[PDB]
């Protein structure tokens, strides 16, 4: 018969693990780098016991 | 869709009163499709094979 149109057969929809097994609410990382602005040194502390 | 002589002369208005195309009338076409699909589900994850 006549010629028909070709069906592209693109599927994909490989969706994705984007809902966590039960909620996955825990990402735990620390602070590491010593915070910033490392403010100053020792402040001679000292002692005031009366020699 | 071939019309008919009931709504090309409701189309014009001039109706009496309490006859509902006292005002000019206006139609819209509307076509509603179903069809069939195929959902694949494996690994804790849905897919489409077709889209």
């Amino acid at each position: 018969n006549k010629t028909i149109s070709v069906t592209l057969g693109l599927r994909h929809w490989k969706t994705v693990s984007a809902a966590p097994p039960e909620k996955m609410s825990k990402s735990g990382v620390c602070k590491i780098a010593t915070n910033v602005y490392n403010r100053d040194g020792g402040a001679n502390p000292f002692l005031v016991k009366y020699e | 869709v071939t019309m008919s002589p009931e709504s090309v002369v409701a189309a014009a208005g001039g109706g009496n009163n309490n006859s509902g195309y006292n005002e000019p009338q206006r139609f819209a076409l509307v076509v509603i499709a179903v069809n069939h699909n195929v959902i694949r589900i494996m690994n804790g994850s849905m897919g489409f094979p077709i889209l």
